[PDB]
């Protein structure tokens, strides 16, 4: 046993896939638009998976056969795997409206999202290089298809091709690293790998073959999370695709990759090389994002760059070896995810507006004044303004970084937060104080999208009154590795 | 002398990345795969040689040929006679593992082939079946029918 | 009636060619090597052939 | 001799990544080089499995075969869709 | 049953073949050690003649990848 | 070497198979086939040949000599090299490969190249699309032949063709898996074109469906290739399913039991079945044909791998 | 073939007898090898198995030599393949050593 | 292509003469 | 069932493949555990 | 591998034979007497997938006494996933 | 080979290590049959309710019920197994002390 | 640790020693003797470095004799 939570989502995907194709290819049902019927059913398939994974959390480690030769499930994986499904479900909740407006007959598009979640669930628990690569391939492959869903419009398909090549290269680079890592280790399991690589220290103890592999595996992961050293065309992918598909790739693959990153590198590899590369990436991502937030104008692209800047703050936790720092990274991932879902949902709130600049998004003070305050909260959360939940996560990242001793890295993060805040007050000024740009009038959304904002915006502000639970949850996960 | 003739694969791999005529690119692609299978034969991995042949130069570079033809781009050994009494052919000693011990890394490539099927369907159905061959779709009551042009 | 034999004759002289395909590459290999070909010729047998040609000195 | 059968695969992989870097304009050569480098790591797994006398190499090489093949399938199908009608 | 008969015959003649190979390889090893101690002259070279074990176990010396293929 | 002793007799076999087909398919139609040229048309193949050789070209066009003047060479070399592993009698295979079957599968996967290239070098849109359709057919009935061989492989231990014909000493796999022989034959009919399944080979669409520069050598080599591919794919329905070189084992006093003669008799039966089934059945239209390789011979082949695997796993018959 | 030269054919031909007899020497050699695979450490047990087996061959060579000379003719003709001549195998086994 | 495919199903064979079998 | 017979008549080869294949997915499912004697 | 050398020379000797069959007609007889059919990409990708799954069938075919009733069921799970893919292709209508 | 030996195992008193199917499912408490029943309902209700839009209410309800059966049954199985094995509260030791 | 011809592989025995000695091992540094022996079985690097010097000293004498 022990694979039942993953088995259910794979079975649920197959059952939805058979239901969608048989029904969609039905003259009797007049070839109906299954998407949105596959939806709701798809959202509850994730929710049933969430319950099964949570229910069997003590039972997850049922047998040595699964952990030693296939995948190992641990307390850290369970807490993040629960979050991964919740992140996936939250994205589906905002996405349902997009399915309704679009002529979505793509029942398969939901099955791809569930298949991606199954790949992501296998990715979090993957304990072998073969398993991690195969799981990464499935999650990315499902994602490649979602990017090219709007075939009639070349803008989505061309964006998909750049995402596909970046994905193929990232998987391929990681694969080459596995080959080199395999050559020295003689085994592909992370557990066997850790025994050979424990305290390898490429300066203290010679390890030419292992390092050659480690260099490739680390580089491949960075392309997947849109790290700035390998950001490449990844920011382009975010703006070119419509906002809802962009949201799904924005949070769920990134969270899965970050959780996979901590497991593959901290436990398996012990050299003074892995922490430093993230430290350089963190400084660069925040610097690139801060420059980009001022440089970028389109609201969708700006969100991607703000997300890239936040990704750098997340990277610092791995960069500082302290377990408290790894915990701080987890606090950041959760806050960034809630804000990223909230931010995409506010953009999704202005569904009526076609692609438009920030100035057009302004003038929301007179109309939808509460939404205007809600937009201000979303920008503030990435900005690092103190009352919001993001600052508390950043302060833990910074407090851990000061304890870790990363004064230079910590300072640039504060400086990048400072660089971001000026644009955010300017954006807040744009919303109410100035640049209304025509007094444009917006349209309503579904209750689920409003609740995504309601359950998140209140929580972002409520974090100050009761911040203890999240901090407790995050450290437990870091210690488990 | 055929050992060092991997130089053929080496130069043909340099051709595909330094060729503007796509027919030469795919030809030297096929050549790279043929010489890589020659190599995998010299190592005695007979199964992988034939699998390279089949699933590379009978399927994948077939795909690539299609993409070119259409859509043009423009002494001292001590042999231990134990473990030789029952010589395991490469297929048998891949099947003793892939289907019983590491079988989940074999059911996951199952899911990857299934995702490849679903992908080749959802991508290259090309509006040629129920994806859009459902109907043009029309509704009379909303239709103006000459009330509005 | 034996009328079908005229149409059997080309199949015969195409069967008399697969017999030759089979026996030629047998009696040619039975000539270069004093013994018939070994079908199930696993590595045990090549090792024993090596040590055998090394035993007859 | 393992070095001869590995550094040759290593520089086949380098050819693949080189063609990736140069040919950002043409995509069919991009996919050519993708399958090239997914061979130079596949042939690498096979060579390292014969050298180490270990079967995990060949299991992983077979799975990379039947994963890079699906990757080429989806890649070329995406490339054909990219050249819309 | 035929394959088990063949394998039983092979396993039964295995000790004789392995004894012949042991004698032959140990003779080649004696001559290789008397060559090493002669090419090294024993003052400048490997002050220990064989010293191949590298831990408490023996292994056939070394070769390429796969000769029998 | 002794590759002459397997290519020359096979060349004579193909040359006399053109006559065997004309003559058998004629006898079926109540008419003697080629009957004046030789004593019984036995020289008619040599007459067809010596005619095609003495026919002046329509245009020399020796300039384009590396593109499609070696593509028929490739098709024919593949159809002839898949004959190495085919064993005619115990220890009469030219090269006993321990993965023999998979090698045949690879040779087919390269024959796909042969067809595609020799059709693309013909700068005729109709002929090139015809060659592409023929390649897609030859490769769509290759997943079905693949699974049929996986069945006959589950029954056997290994892919060694000499073992697959040695694993039938007790009973030919034609008797228990007869439904499979019918599917391998109806696939080998469709893998090769010569079949009820030959719309790309509809009498006219074939000639104008392989090349533009004939010069006779191209016409003969394609037909010599199709007839060798046919002798081969009939020499597979007789290794796998019929007993490759095995008698019925009654051990007669009249019969001294030669092996290659039994292999010959069986491959003659399957060649005669190729002819008979070309005579008596209408063509499948290539639009029902491709919908027969996917919707009929793949499900009925997959079922057979699960049936012959199940029934051999439950009762330990493996 | 000739004097009891332990060729491939004459060894795989008498392997039934090398199984019935000389089983203690074989199992002792195998016990050594599975204990430690260094060739020297049971060079003596190698001499012991080779001694009893050369003796077994010279016994088989001395008695019913023509049947043994026909069976090893088989095993050299068909390379140690048993089924290809069960007639010689029975003749040789039936005449003297069962 | 949405072209009407030739569905090879139909009603079973029943030889249909004209009404003038016996008495015009 | 009426629709079952309508499916084994209209499509004989996918209804006699899910039954020449049941005998293979059914023999080792139940007939093998039965063979405990 | 040892038995691969006969076919290794077979390729070259058959090359010679076909070159002679090419040169025979050349010597004698002197002076005086659709935008795109994507279904060919669907059929092609689908053959690719089904030949990958036959590649996975081969070791399971030749080694099925070793994997007693567990390798069989693992392969039947792989095959049920193949069948789900093939039924999604049949219903969606790629087999036409 | 395989073995049901678990990490973090036997936190509660085991009743039957490695319970055989047809026993771990015959151990369904009236809570498991109430978990397997509420999951199948929330999966039929969502399945029918999702299909009101495309006209597939019946068959989408049936496929939601299939998903619910699979999921709720595997959940009831998780519960009754982690109960029979030493993983869950496991107050059903009276069934062993009595039988 | 299965191998190309199986037969328990070749370095599984060395991995078995490295893993047995990696049970509750004080530190990898303490058991590195088995890991290096295990790596040596995997790549034969220790034999190669000695082979290069045996070749070099023999070559150095031969090269010195040739140069004269
Ligand atoms: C969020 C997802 C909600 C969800 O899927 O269903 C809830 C059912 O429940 C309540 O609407 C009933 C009210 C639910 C209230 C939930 C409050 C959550 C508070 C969380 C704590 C605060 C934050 C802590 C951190 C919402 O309607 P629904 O989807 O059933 O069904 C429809 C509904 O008829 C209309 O809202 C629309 O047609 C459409 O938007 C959709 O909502």
């Amino acid at each position: 046993l022990a694979v039942f939570p993953e088995i259910f989502i794979i079975n649920a995907t197959f059952i939805l896939l058979i239901h969608g194709v048989v029904f969609s290819t039905s003259k009797k049902y007049d070839y109906p638009p299954l998407a949105s019927n596959v939806g709701w059913l798809g959202l509850l398939s994730v929710l049933i998976t969430l319950l099964l994974l949570a229910a069997g959390a003590p039972l997850l480690t049922i047998a040595h056969l699964f952990w030693n030769n296939l995948f190992r499930r641990d307390n850290f994986t369970y807490f993040c795997q629960i979050f991964l499904l919740l992140s996936t479900a939250g994205t589906i909740s905002m996405c349902f409206d997009f399915f309704d407006q679009e002529r979505f007959d793509a029942f398969e598009f939901i099955v791809l999202i569930l298949l991606s979640t199954c790949g992501m669930l296998f990715m979090i628990s993957a304990y072998d290089l073969i398993a991690m690569y195969l799981a990464i391939e499935l999650q990315s492959l499902c994602f490649y298809v979602i990017a090219a869903s709007k075939r009639k419009s070349e803008f989505s398909t061309e964006a998909g091709l750049k995402y596909l090549i970046l994905g193929a290269f990232s998987s391929g680079i990681l694969l080459f690293g596995c080959s080199m890592i395999y050559g020295s280790t003689g085994a592909t399991h992370f557990d066997q790998l850790a025994k050979i690589l424990t305290g390898y220290e490429i300066t203290g103890a010679r390890s030419s073959g292992i390092f050659m592999g480690i260099l490739f595996i680390a580089v491949g992961f960075l392309f997947k999370i849109t790290a700035v050293p390998f950001h490449m065309w990844a920011p382009d992918i975010y703006e070119g695709s419509p906002t809802p598909v962009t949201a799904f790739l924005s949070i769920a693959p990134k969270i899965s990759i970050f959780a996979n990153i901590l497991r593959v590198f901290i436990y398996g590899s012990y050299g003074a090389t892995l922490q430093q590369i993230f430290f350089f990436c963190s400084i660069a991502s925040m610097i690139l994002g801060a420059l980009a937030a001022m440089a970028q104008t389109k609201v969708k692209r700006l969100l991607a760059y703000s997300s890239i800047g936040h990704v750098g703050y997340i990277c610092i936790g791995f960069s500082c070896g302290t377990i408290e720092g790894i915990q701080s990274l987890l606090i950041g991932i959760f806050i960034y995810a809630l804000m990223t879902m909230d931010a995409f949902a506010i953009v999704l709130a202005l569904r009526q507006t076609r692609v438009k600049y920030i100035a057009d998004l302004g003038a929301l003070a007179k109309t939808n004044p509460i939404l205007a305050i809600t937009f201000s909260i979303t920008m503030f959360s990435y900005a690092g303004i103190p009352p919001l939940a993001g600052f508390c996560s950043k302060f833990y990242l910074f407090f851990a970084a000061l304890g870790c001793g990363a004064y230079f890295l910590a300072l640039v993060g504060v400086v990048t937060s400072v660089i971001g805040c000026f644009y955010y007050i300017r954006l807040v000024k744009r919303m109410f104080f100035d640049t209304p740009r025509t007094w444009i009038l917006y349209e309503p959304m579904d209750r689920n999208k409003s609740l995504l904002l309601a359950m998140t915006s209140f929580f972002i502000t409520l974090f100050l009154l009761y911040p203890s639970p999240l901090f407790s949850v995050t450290h437990q996960m870091a210690l488990s590795l | 002398i055929l050992s060092v003739l991997s130089s053929l694969a080496l130069v043909s791999g340099l051709m595909v990345v330094r060729a503007k005529n796509p027919v030469h690119s795919v030809l030297f692609f096929i050549l790279v795969f043929c010489d890589t299978s020659g190599l995998l034969l010299l190592l005695g991995l007979d199964f992988f040689a034939m699998i390279f042949l089949v699933v590379y130069i009978g399927a994948i570079a077939v795909l690539f040929l299609f993409v070119v033809m259409m859509f043009h781009i423009q002494s001292l050994r001590y042999t231990v006679y134990a473990g030789k009494v029952r010589s395991w052919t490469n297929l048998e000693t891949l099947g003793n593992l892939l289907y019983t011990y590491y079988f989940v890394w074999f059911l996951v490539p199952s899911l990857i082939l299934l995702v490849a099927m679903i992908g080749a369907i959802v991508l290259t159905m090309h509006r040629t079946t129920k994806v859009k061959r459902q109907d043009v779709f029309r509704r009379n009551a909303i239709d103006f029918r000459r009330t509005i042009m | 009636s034996l009328v079908w034999l005229e149409a059997m004759l080309p199949l015969g002289i195409i069967g008399g060619m697969l017999c030759i395909m089979g026996n030629s590459q047998y009696y040619i290999h039975k000539a270069y090597h004093g013994r018939p070909k070994h079908i199930g010729h696993d590595e045990w047998d090549v090792a024993m052939e090596r040590r055998d040609k090394k035993v007859v000195e | 001799d393992l070095i001869k059968y590995f550094t040759f695969s290593m520089i086949i992989f380098i050819l693949g990544i080189w063609g990736i870097l140069l040919n950002r304009r043409n995509i069919l050569i991009m996919l050519m080089s993708i399958e090239l480098m997914l061979l130079a790591v596949n042939s690498n797994f096979l060579v390292f499995s014969v050298s180490l006398d270990d079967m995990m190499g060949q299991v992983f090489a077979l799975l990379v075969l039947t994963v890079a093949a699906a990757e080429s399938a989806i890649g070329l199908a995406i490339f054909v869709i990219t050249f819309r009608v | 049953a035929l394959k088990e008969e063949k394998y039983a015959a092979r396993r039964t003649i295995l000790p004789i073949l392995q004894a012949e190979e042991d004698e032959r390889f140990v003779s080649e090893w004696k001559k290789y050690l008397e060559y090493e101690a002669d090419v090294m002259k024993d003052v400048p070279g490997w002050k220990v003649g064989e010293n191949v074990y590298n831990s408490g176990r023996w292994m056939p010396p070394a070769t390429g990848e796969l000769r029998p293929d | 070497a002794e590759i002459l002793g397997i290519i020359l007799p096979l060349l004579l076999g193909v040359a006399f198979l053109v006559l065997a087909e004309r003559k058998v398919m004629a006898f079926v139609q109540r008419r003697k086939g080629p009957d004046v040229v030789g004593s019984f048309g036995l020289l008619q193949p040599l007459a067809d040949g010596l005619k095609l050789i003495l026919k002046e070209p329509i245009s020399p066009s020796s300039a384009n000599f590396f593109l499609f003047r070696m593509a028929p060479v490739a098709t024919f070399m593949l159809s002839l090299v898949a004959w190495a592993v085919v064993p005619f009698d115990y220890g009469m295979v030219l090269s006993d490969l321990n993965i023999g079957l998979l090698y045949l599968f690879a040779i087919s996967s390269l024959g796909v190249y042969g067809i595609i290239i020799a059709g693309w070098s013909s700068n005729s849109k109709y002929a090139f699309l015809g060659a592409l359709r023929s390649a897609a057919q030859m490769v769509s009935y290759e997943v079905s032949i693949g699974l049929i061989l996986i069945t006959v492989l589950i029954c056997v231990g290994s892919c060694n063709l000499s073992e697959i014909v040695m694993a039938q000493k007790q009973i030919w796999f034609g008797i228990p898996l007869f439904p499979v022989l019918v599917m391998f034959f109806i696939s080998c009919l469709a893998e090769t074109n010569r079949a009820p399944f030959d719309l790309p080979e509809a009498e006219a669409e074939l000639v104008a469906g392989y090349n533009v520069e004939y010069s006779s050598m191209g016409f003969a080599l394609f037909f010599l290739g199709e007839y060798a591919n046919m002798i081969l794919m009939s020499g597979l329905c007789t290794l796998f399913f019929l007993g490759g070189w095995l008698p019925i084992l009654d051990l007669p006093i009249f019969k001294k039991i030669p092996g290659s003669i039994w292999f010959s008799i069986k491959v003659l039966f399957f060649l005669f079945l190729y002819i008979w089934v070309r005579a008596a059945f209408p063509r499948y239209r290539y639009d029902q044909l491709m919908g027969l390789g996917w919707k009929v011979f793949l499900p009925l082949s997959l079922a057979w791998v699960v049936s012959v695997s199940g029934l051999l796993v439950t009762f330990q018959w493996l | 073939t000739g004097n009891p030269i332990p060729t491939s054919a004459v060894l795989t031909a008498s392997a039934k007898h090398i199984g019935m007899r000389c089983m203690p020497e074989n199992v002792a050699f195998l016990k050594c090898k599975k204990n430690d695979p260094n060739p020297e450490k049971c060079l003596d047990k190698g001499r012991d198995v080779t001694r009893c087996v050369l003796g077994l061959l010279k016994d088989l060579h001395q008695k019913c030599q023509k049947e043994m000379d026909d069976y090893v003719g088989c095993m050299y003709y068909y390379t140690n393949e048993f089924d290809l001549c069960r007639k010689e195998q029975e003749a040789f086994e039936k005449v003297c050593p069962l | 292509a949405a072209a009407a495919a030739a569905a090879a199903a139909a009603a079973a064979a029943a030889a249909a003469a004209a009404a003038a079998a016996a008495a015009a | 069932m009426e629709k079952l017979r309508m499916f084994v008549a209209q499509e004989p080869v996918v209804a006699a493949s899910c039954l020449i294949g049941g005998v293979g997915l059914f023999l080792p499912a139940v007939v093998r555990p039965i063979l405990d004697s | 591998m040892l038995e691969f050398a006969p076919i290794f020379i077979y390729l070259v000797i058959s090359l010679l034979v076909s070159l002679i069959l090419l040169g025979v007609p050349f010597l004698f007889a002197s002076n005086s007497s659709s935008r795109f059919d994507i279904r060919f990409y669907l059929v092609s990708i689908l053959f690719l997938i089904f030949d990958l799954e036959v590649t996975f069938f081969f070791p399971w075919a030749v080694s099925l006494n070793k994997i007693d009733l567990f390798g069989f069921w693992s392969m039947m799970a792989f095959l049920f996933i193949l069948t789900i893919g093939f039924l999604y292709e049949w219903k969606r209508g790629a087999l036409d | 080979n395989t073995d049901i030996t678990a990490l973090e195992k036997a936190q509660y008193p085991v009743v039957d290590r490695n319970p055989a199917f047809t026993k771990v499912v015959g151990n369904f408490s009236t809570l498991d049959y109430l978990r397997f029943s509420t999951i199948t309902g929330i999966s039929v209700t969502v399945g029918y309710l999702s299909g009101i839009k495309p006209g597939i209410k019946g068959p989408s309800m049936v496929t939601g019920g299939l998903i619910g059966l699979m999921g709720g049954f595997m959940y009831a199985y998780q519960n009754s197994a982690g109960r029979l094995m030493g993983f869950f509260p496991n107050d059903g030791e009276v069934a062993s002390y009595q039988k | 640790g299965w191998g190309i011809t199986g037969n328990k592989g070749r370095c599984y025995d060395f991995w078995m020693d490295f893993s047995e000695c990696m049970s509750h091992c004080r530190e990898p540094k303490d058991c590195t003797l088995l890991r290096e022996d295990y790596l040596e079985c995997l790549h034969h690097s220790k034999e190669f470095q000695r082979r290069n010097r045996i070749y070099k000293e023999e070559q150095r004498k031969l090269r010195a004799a040739s140069r004269k």
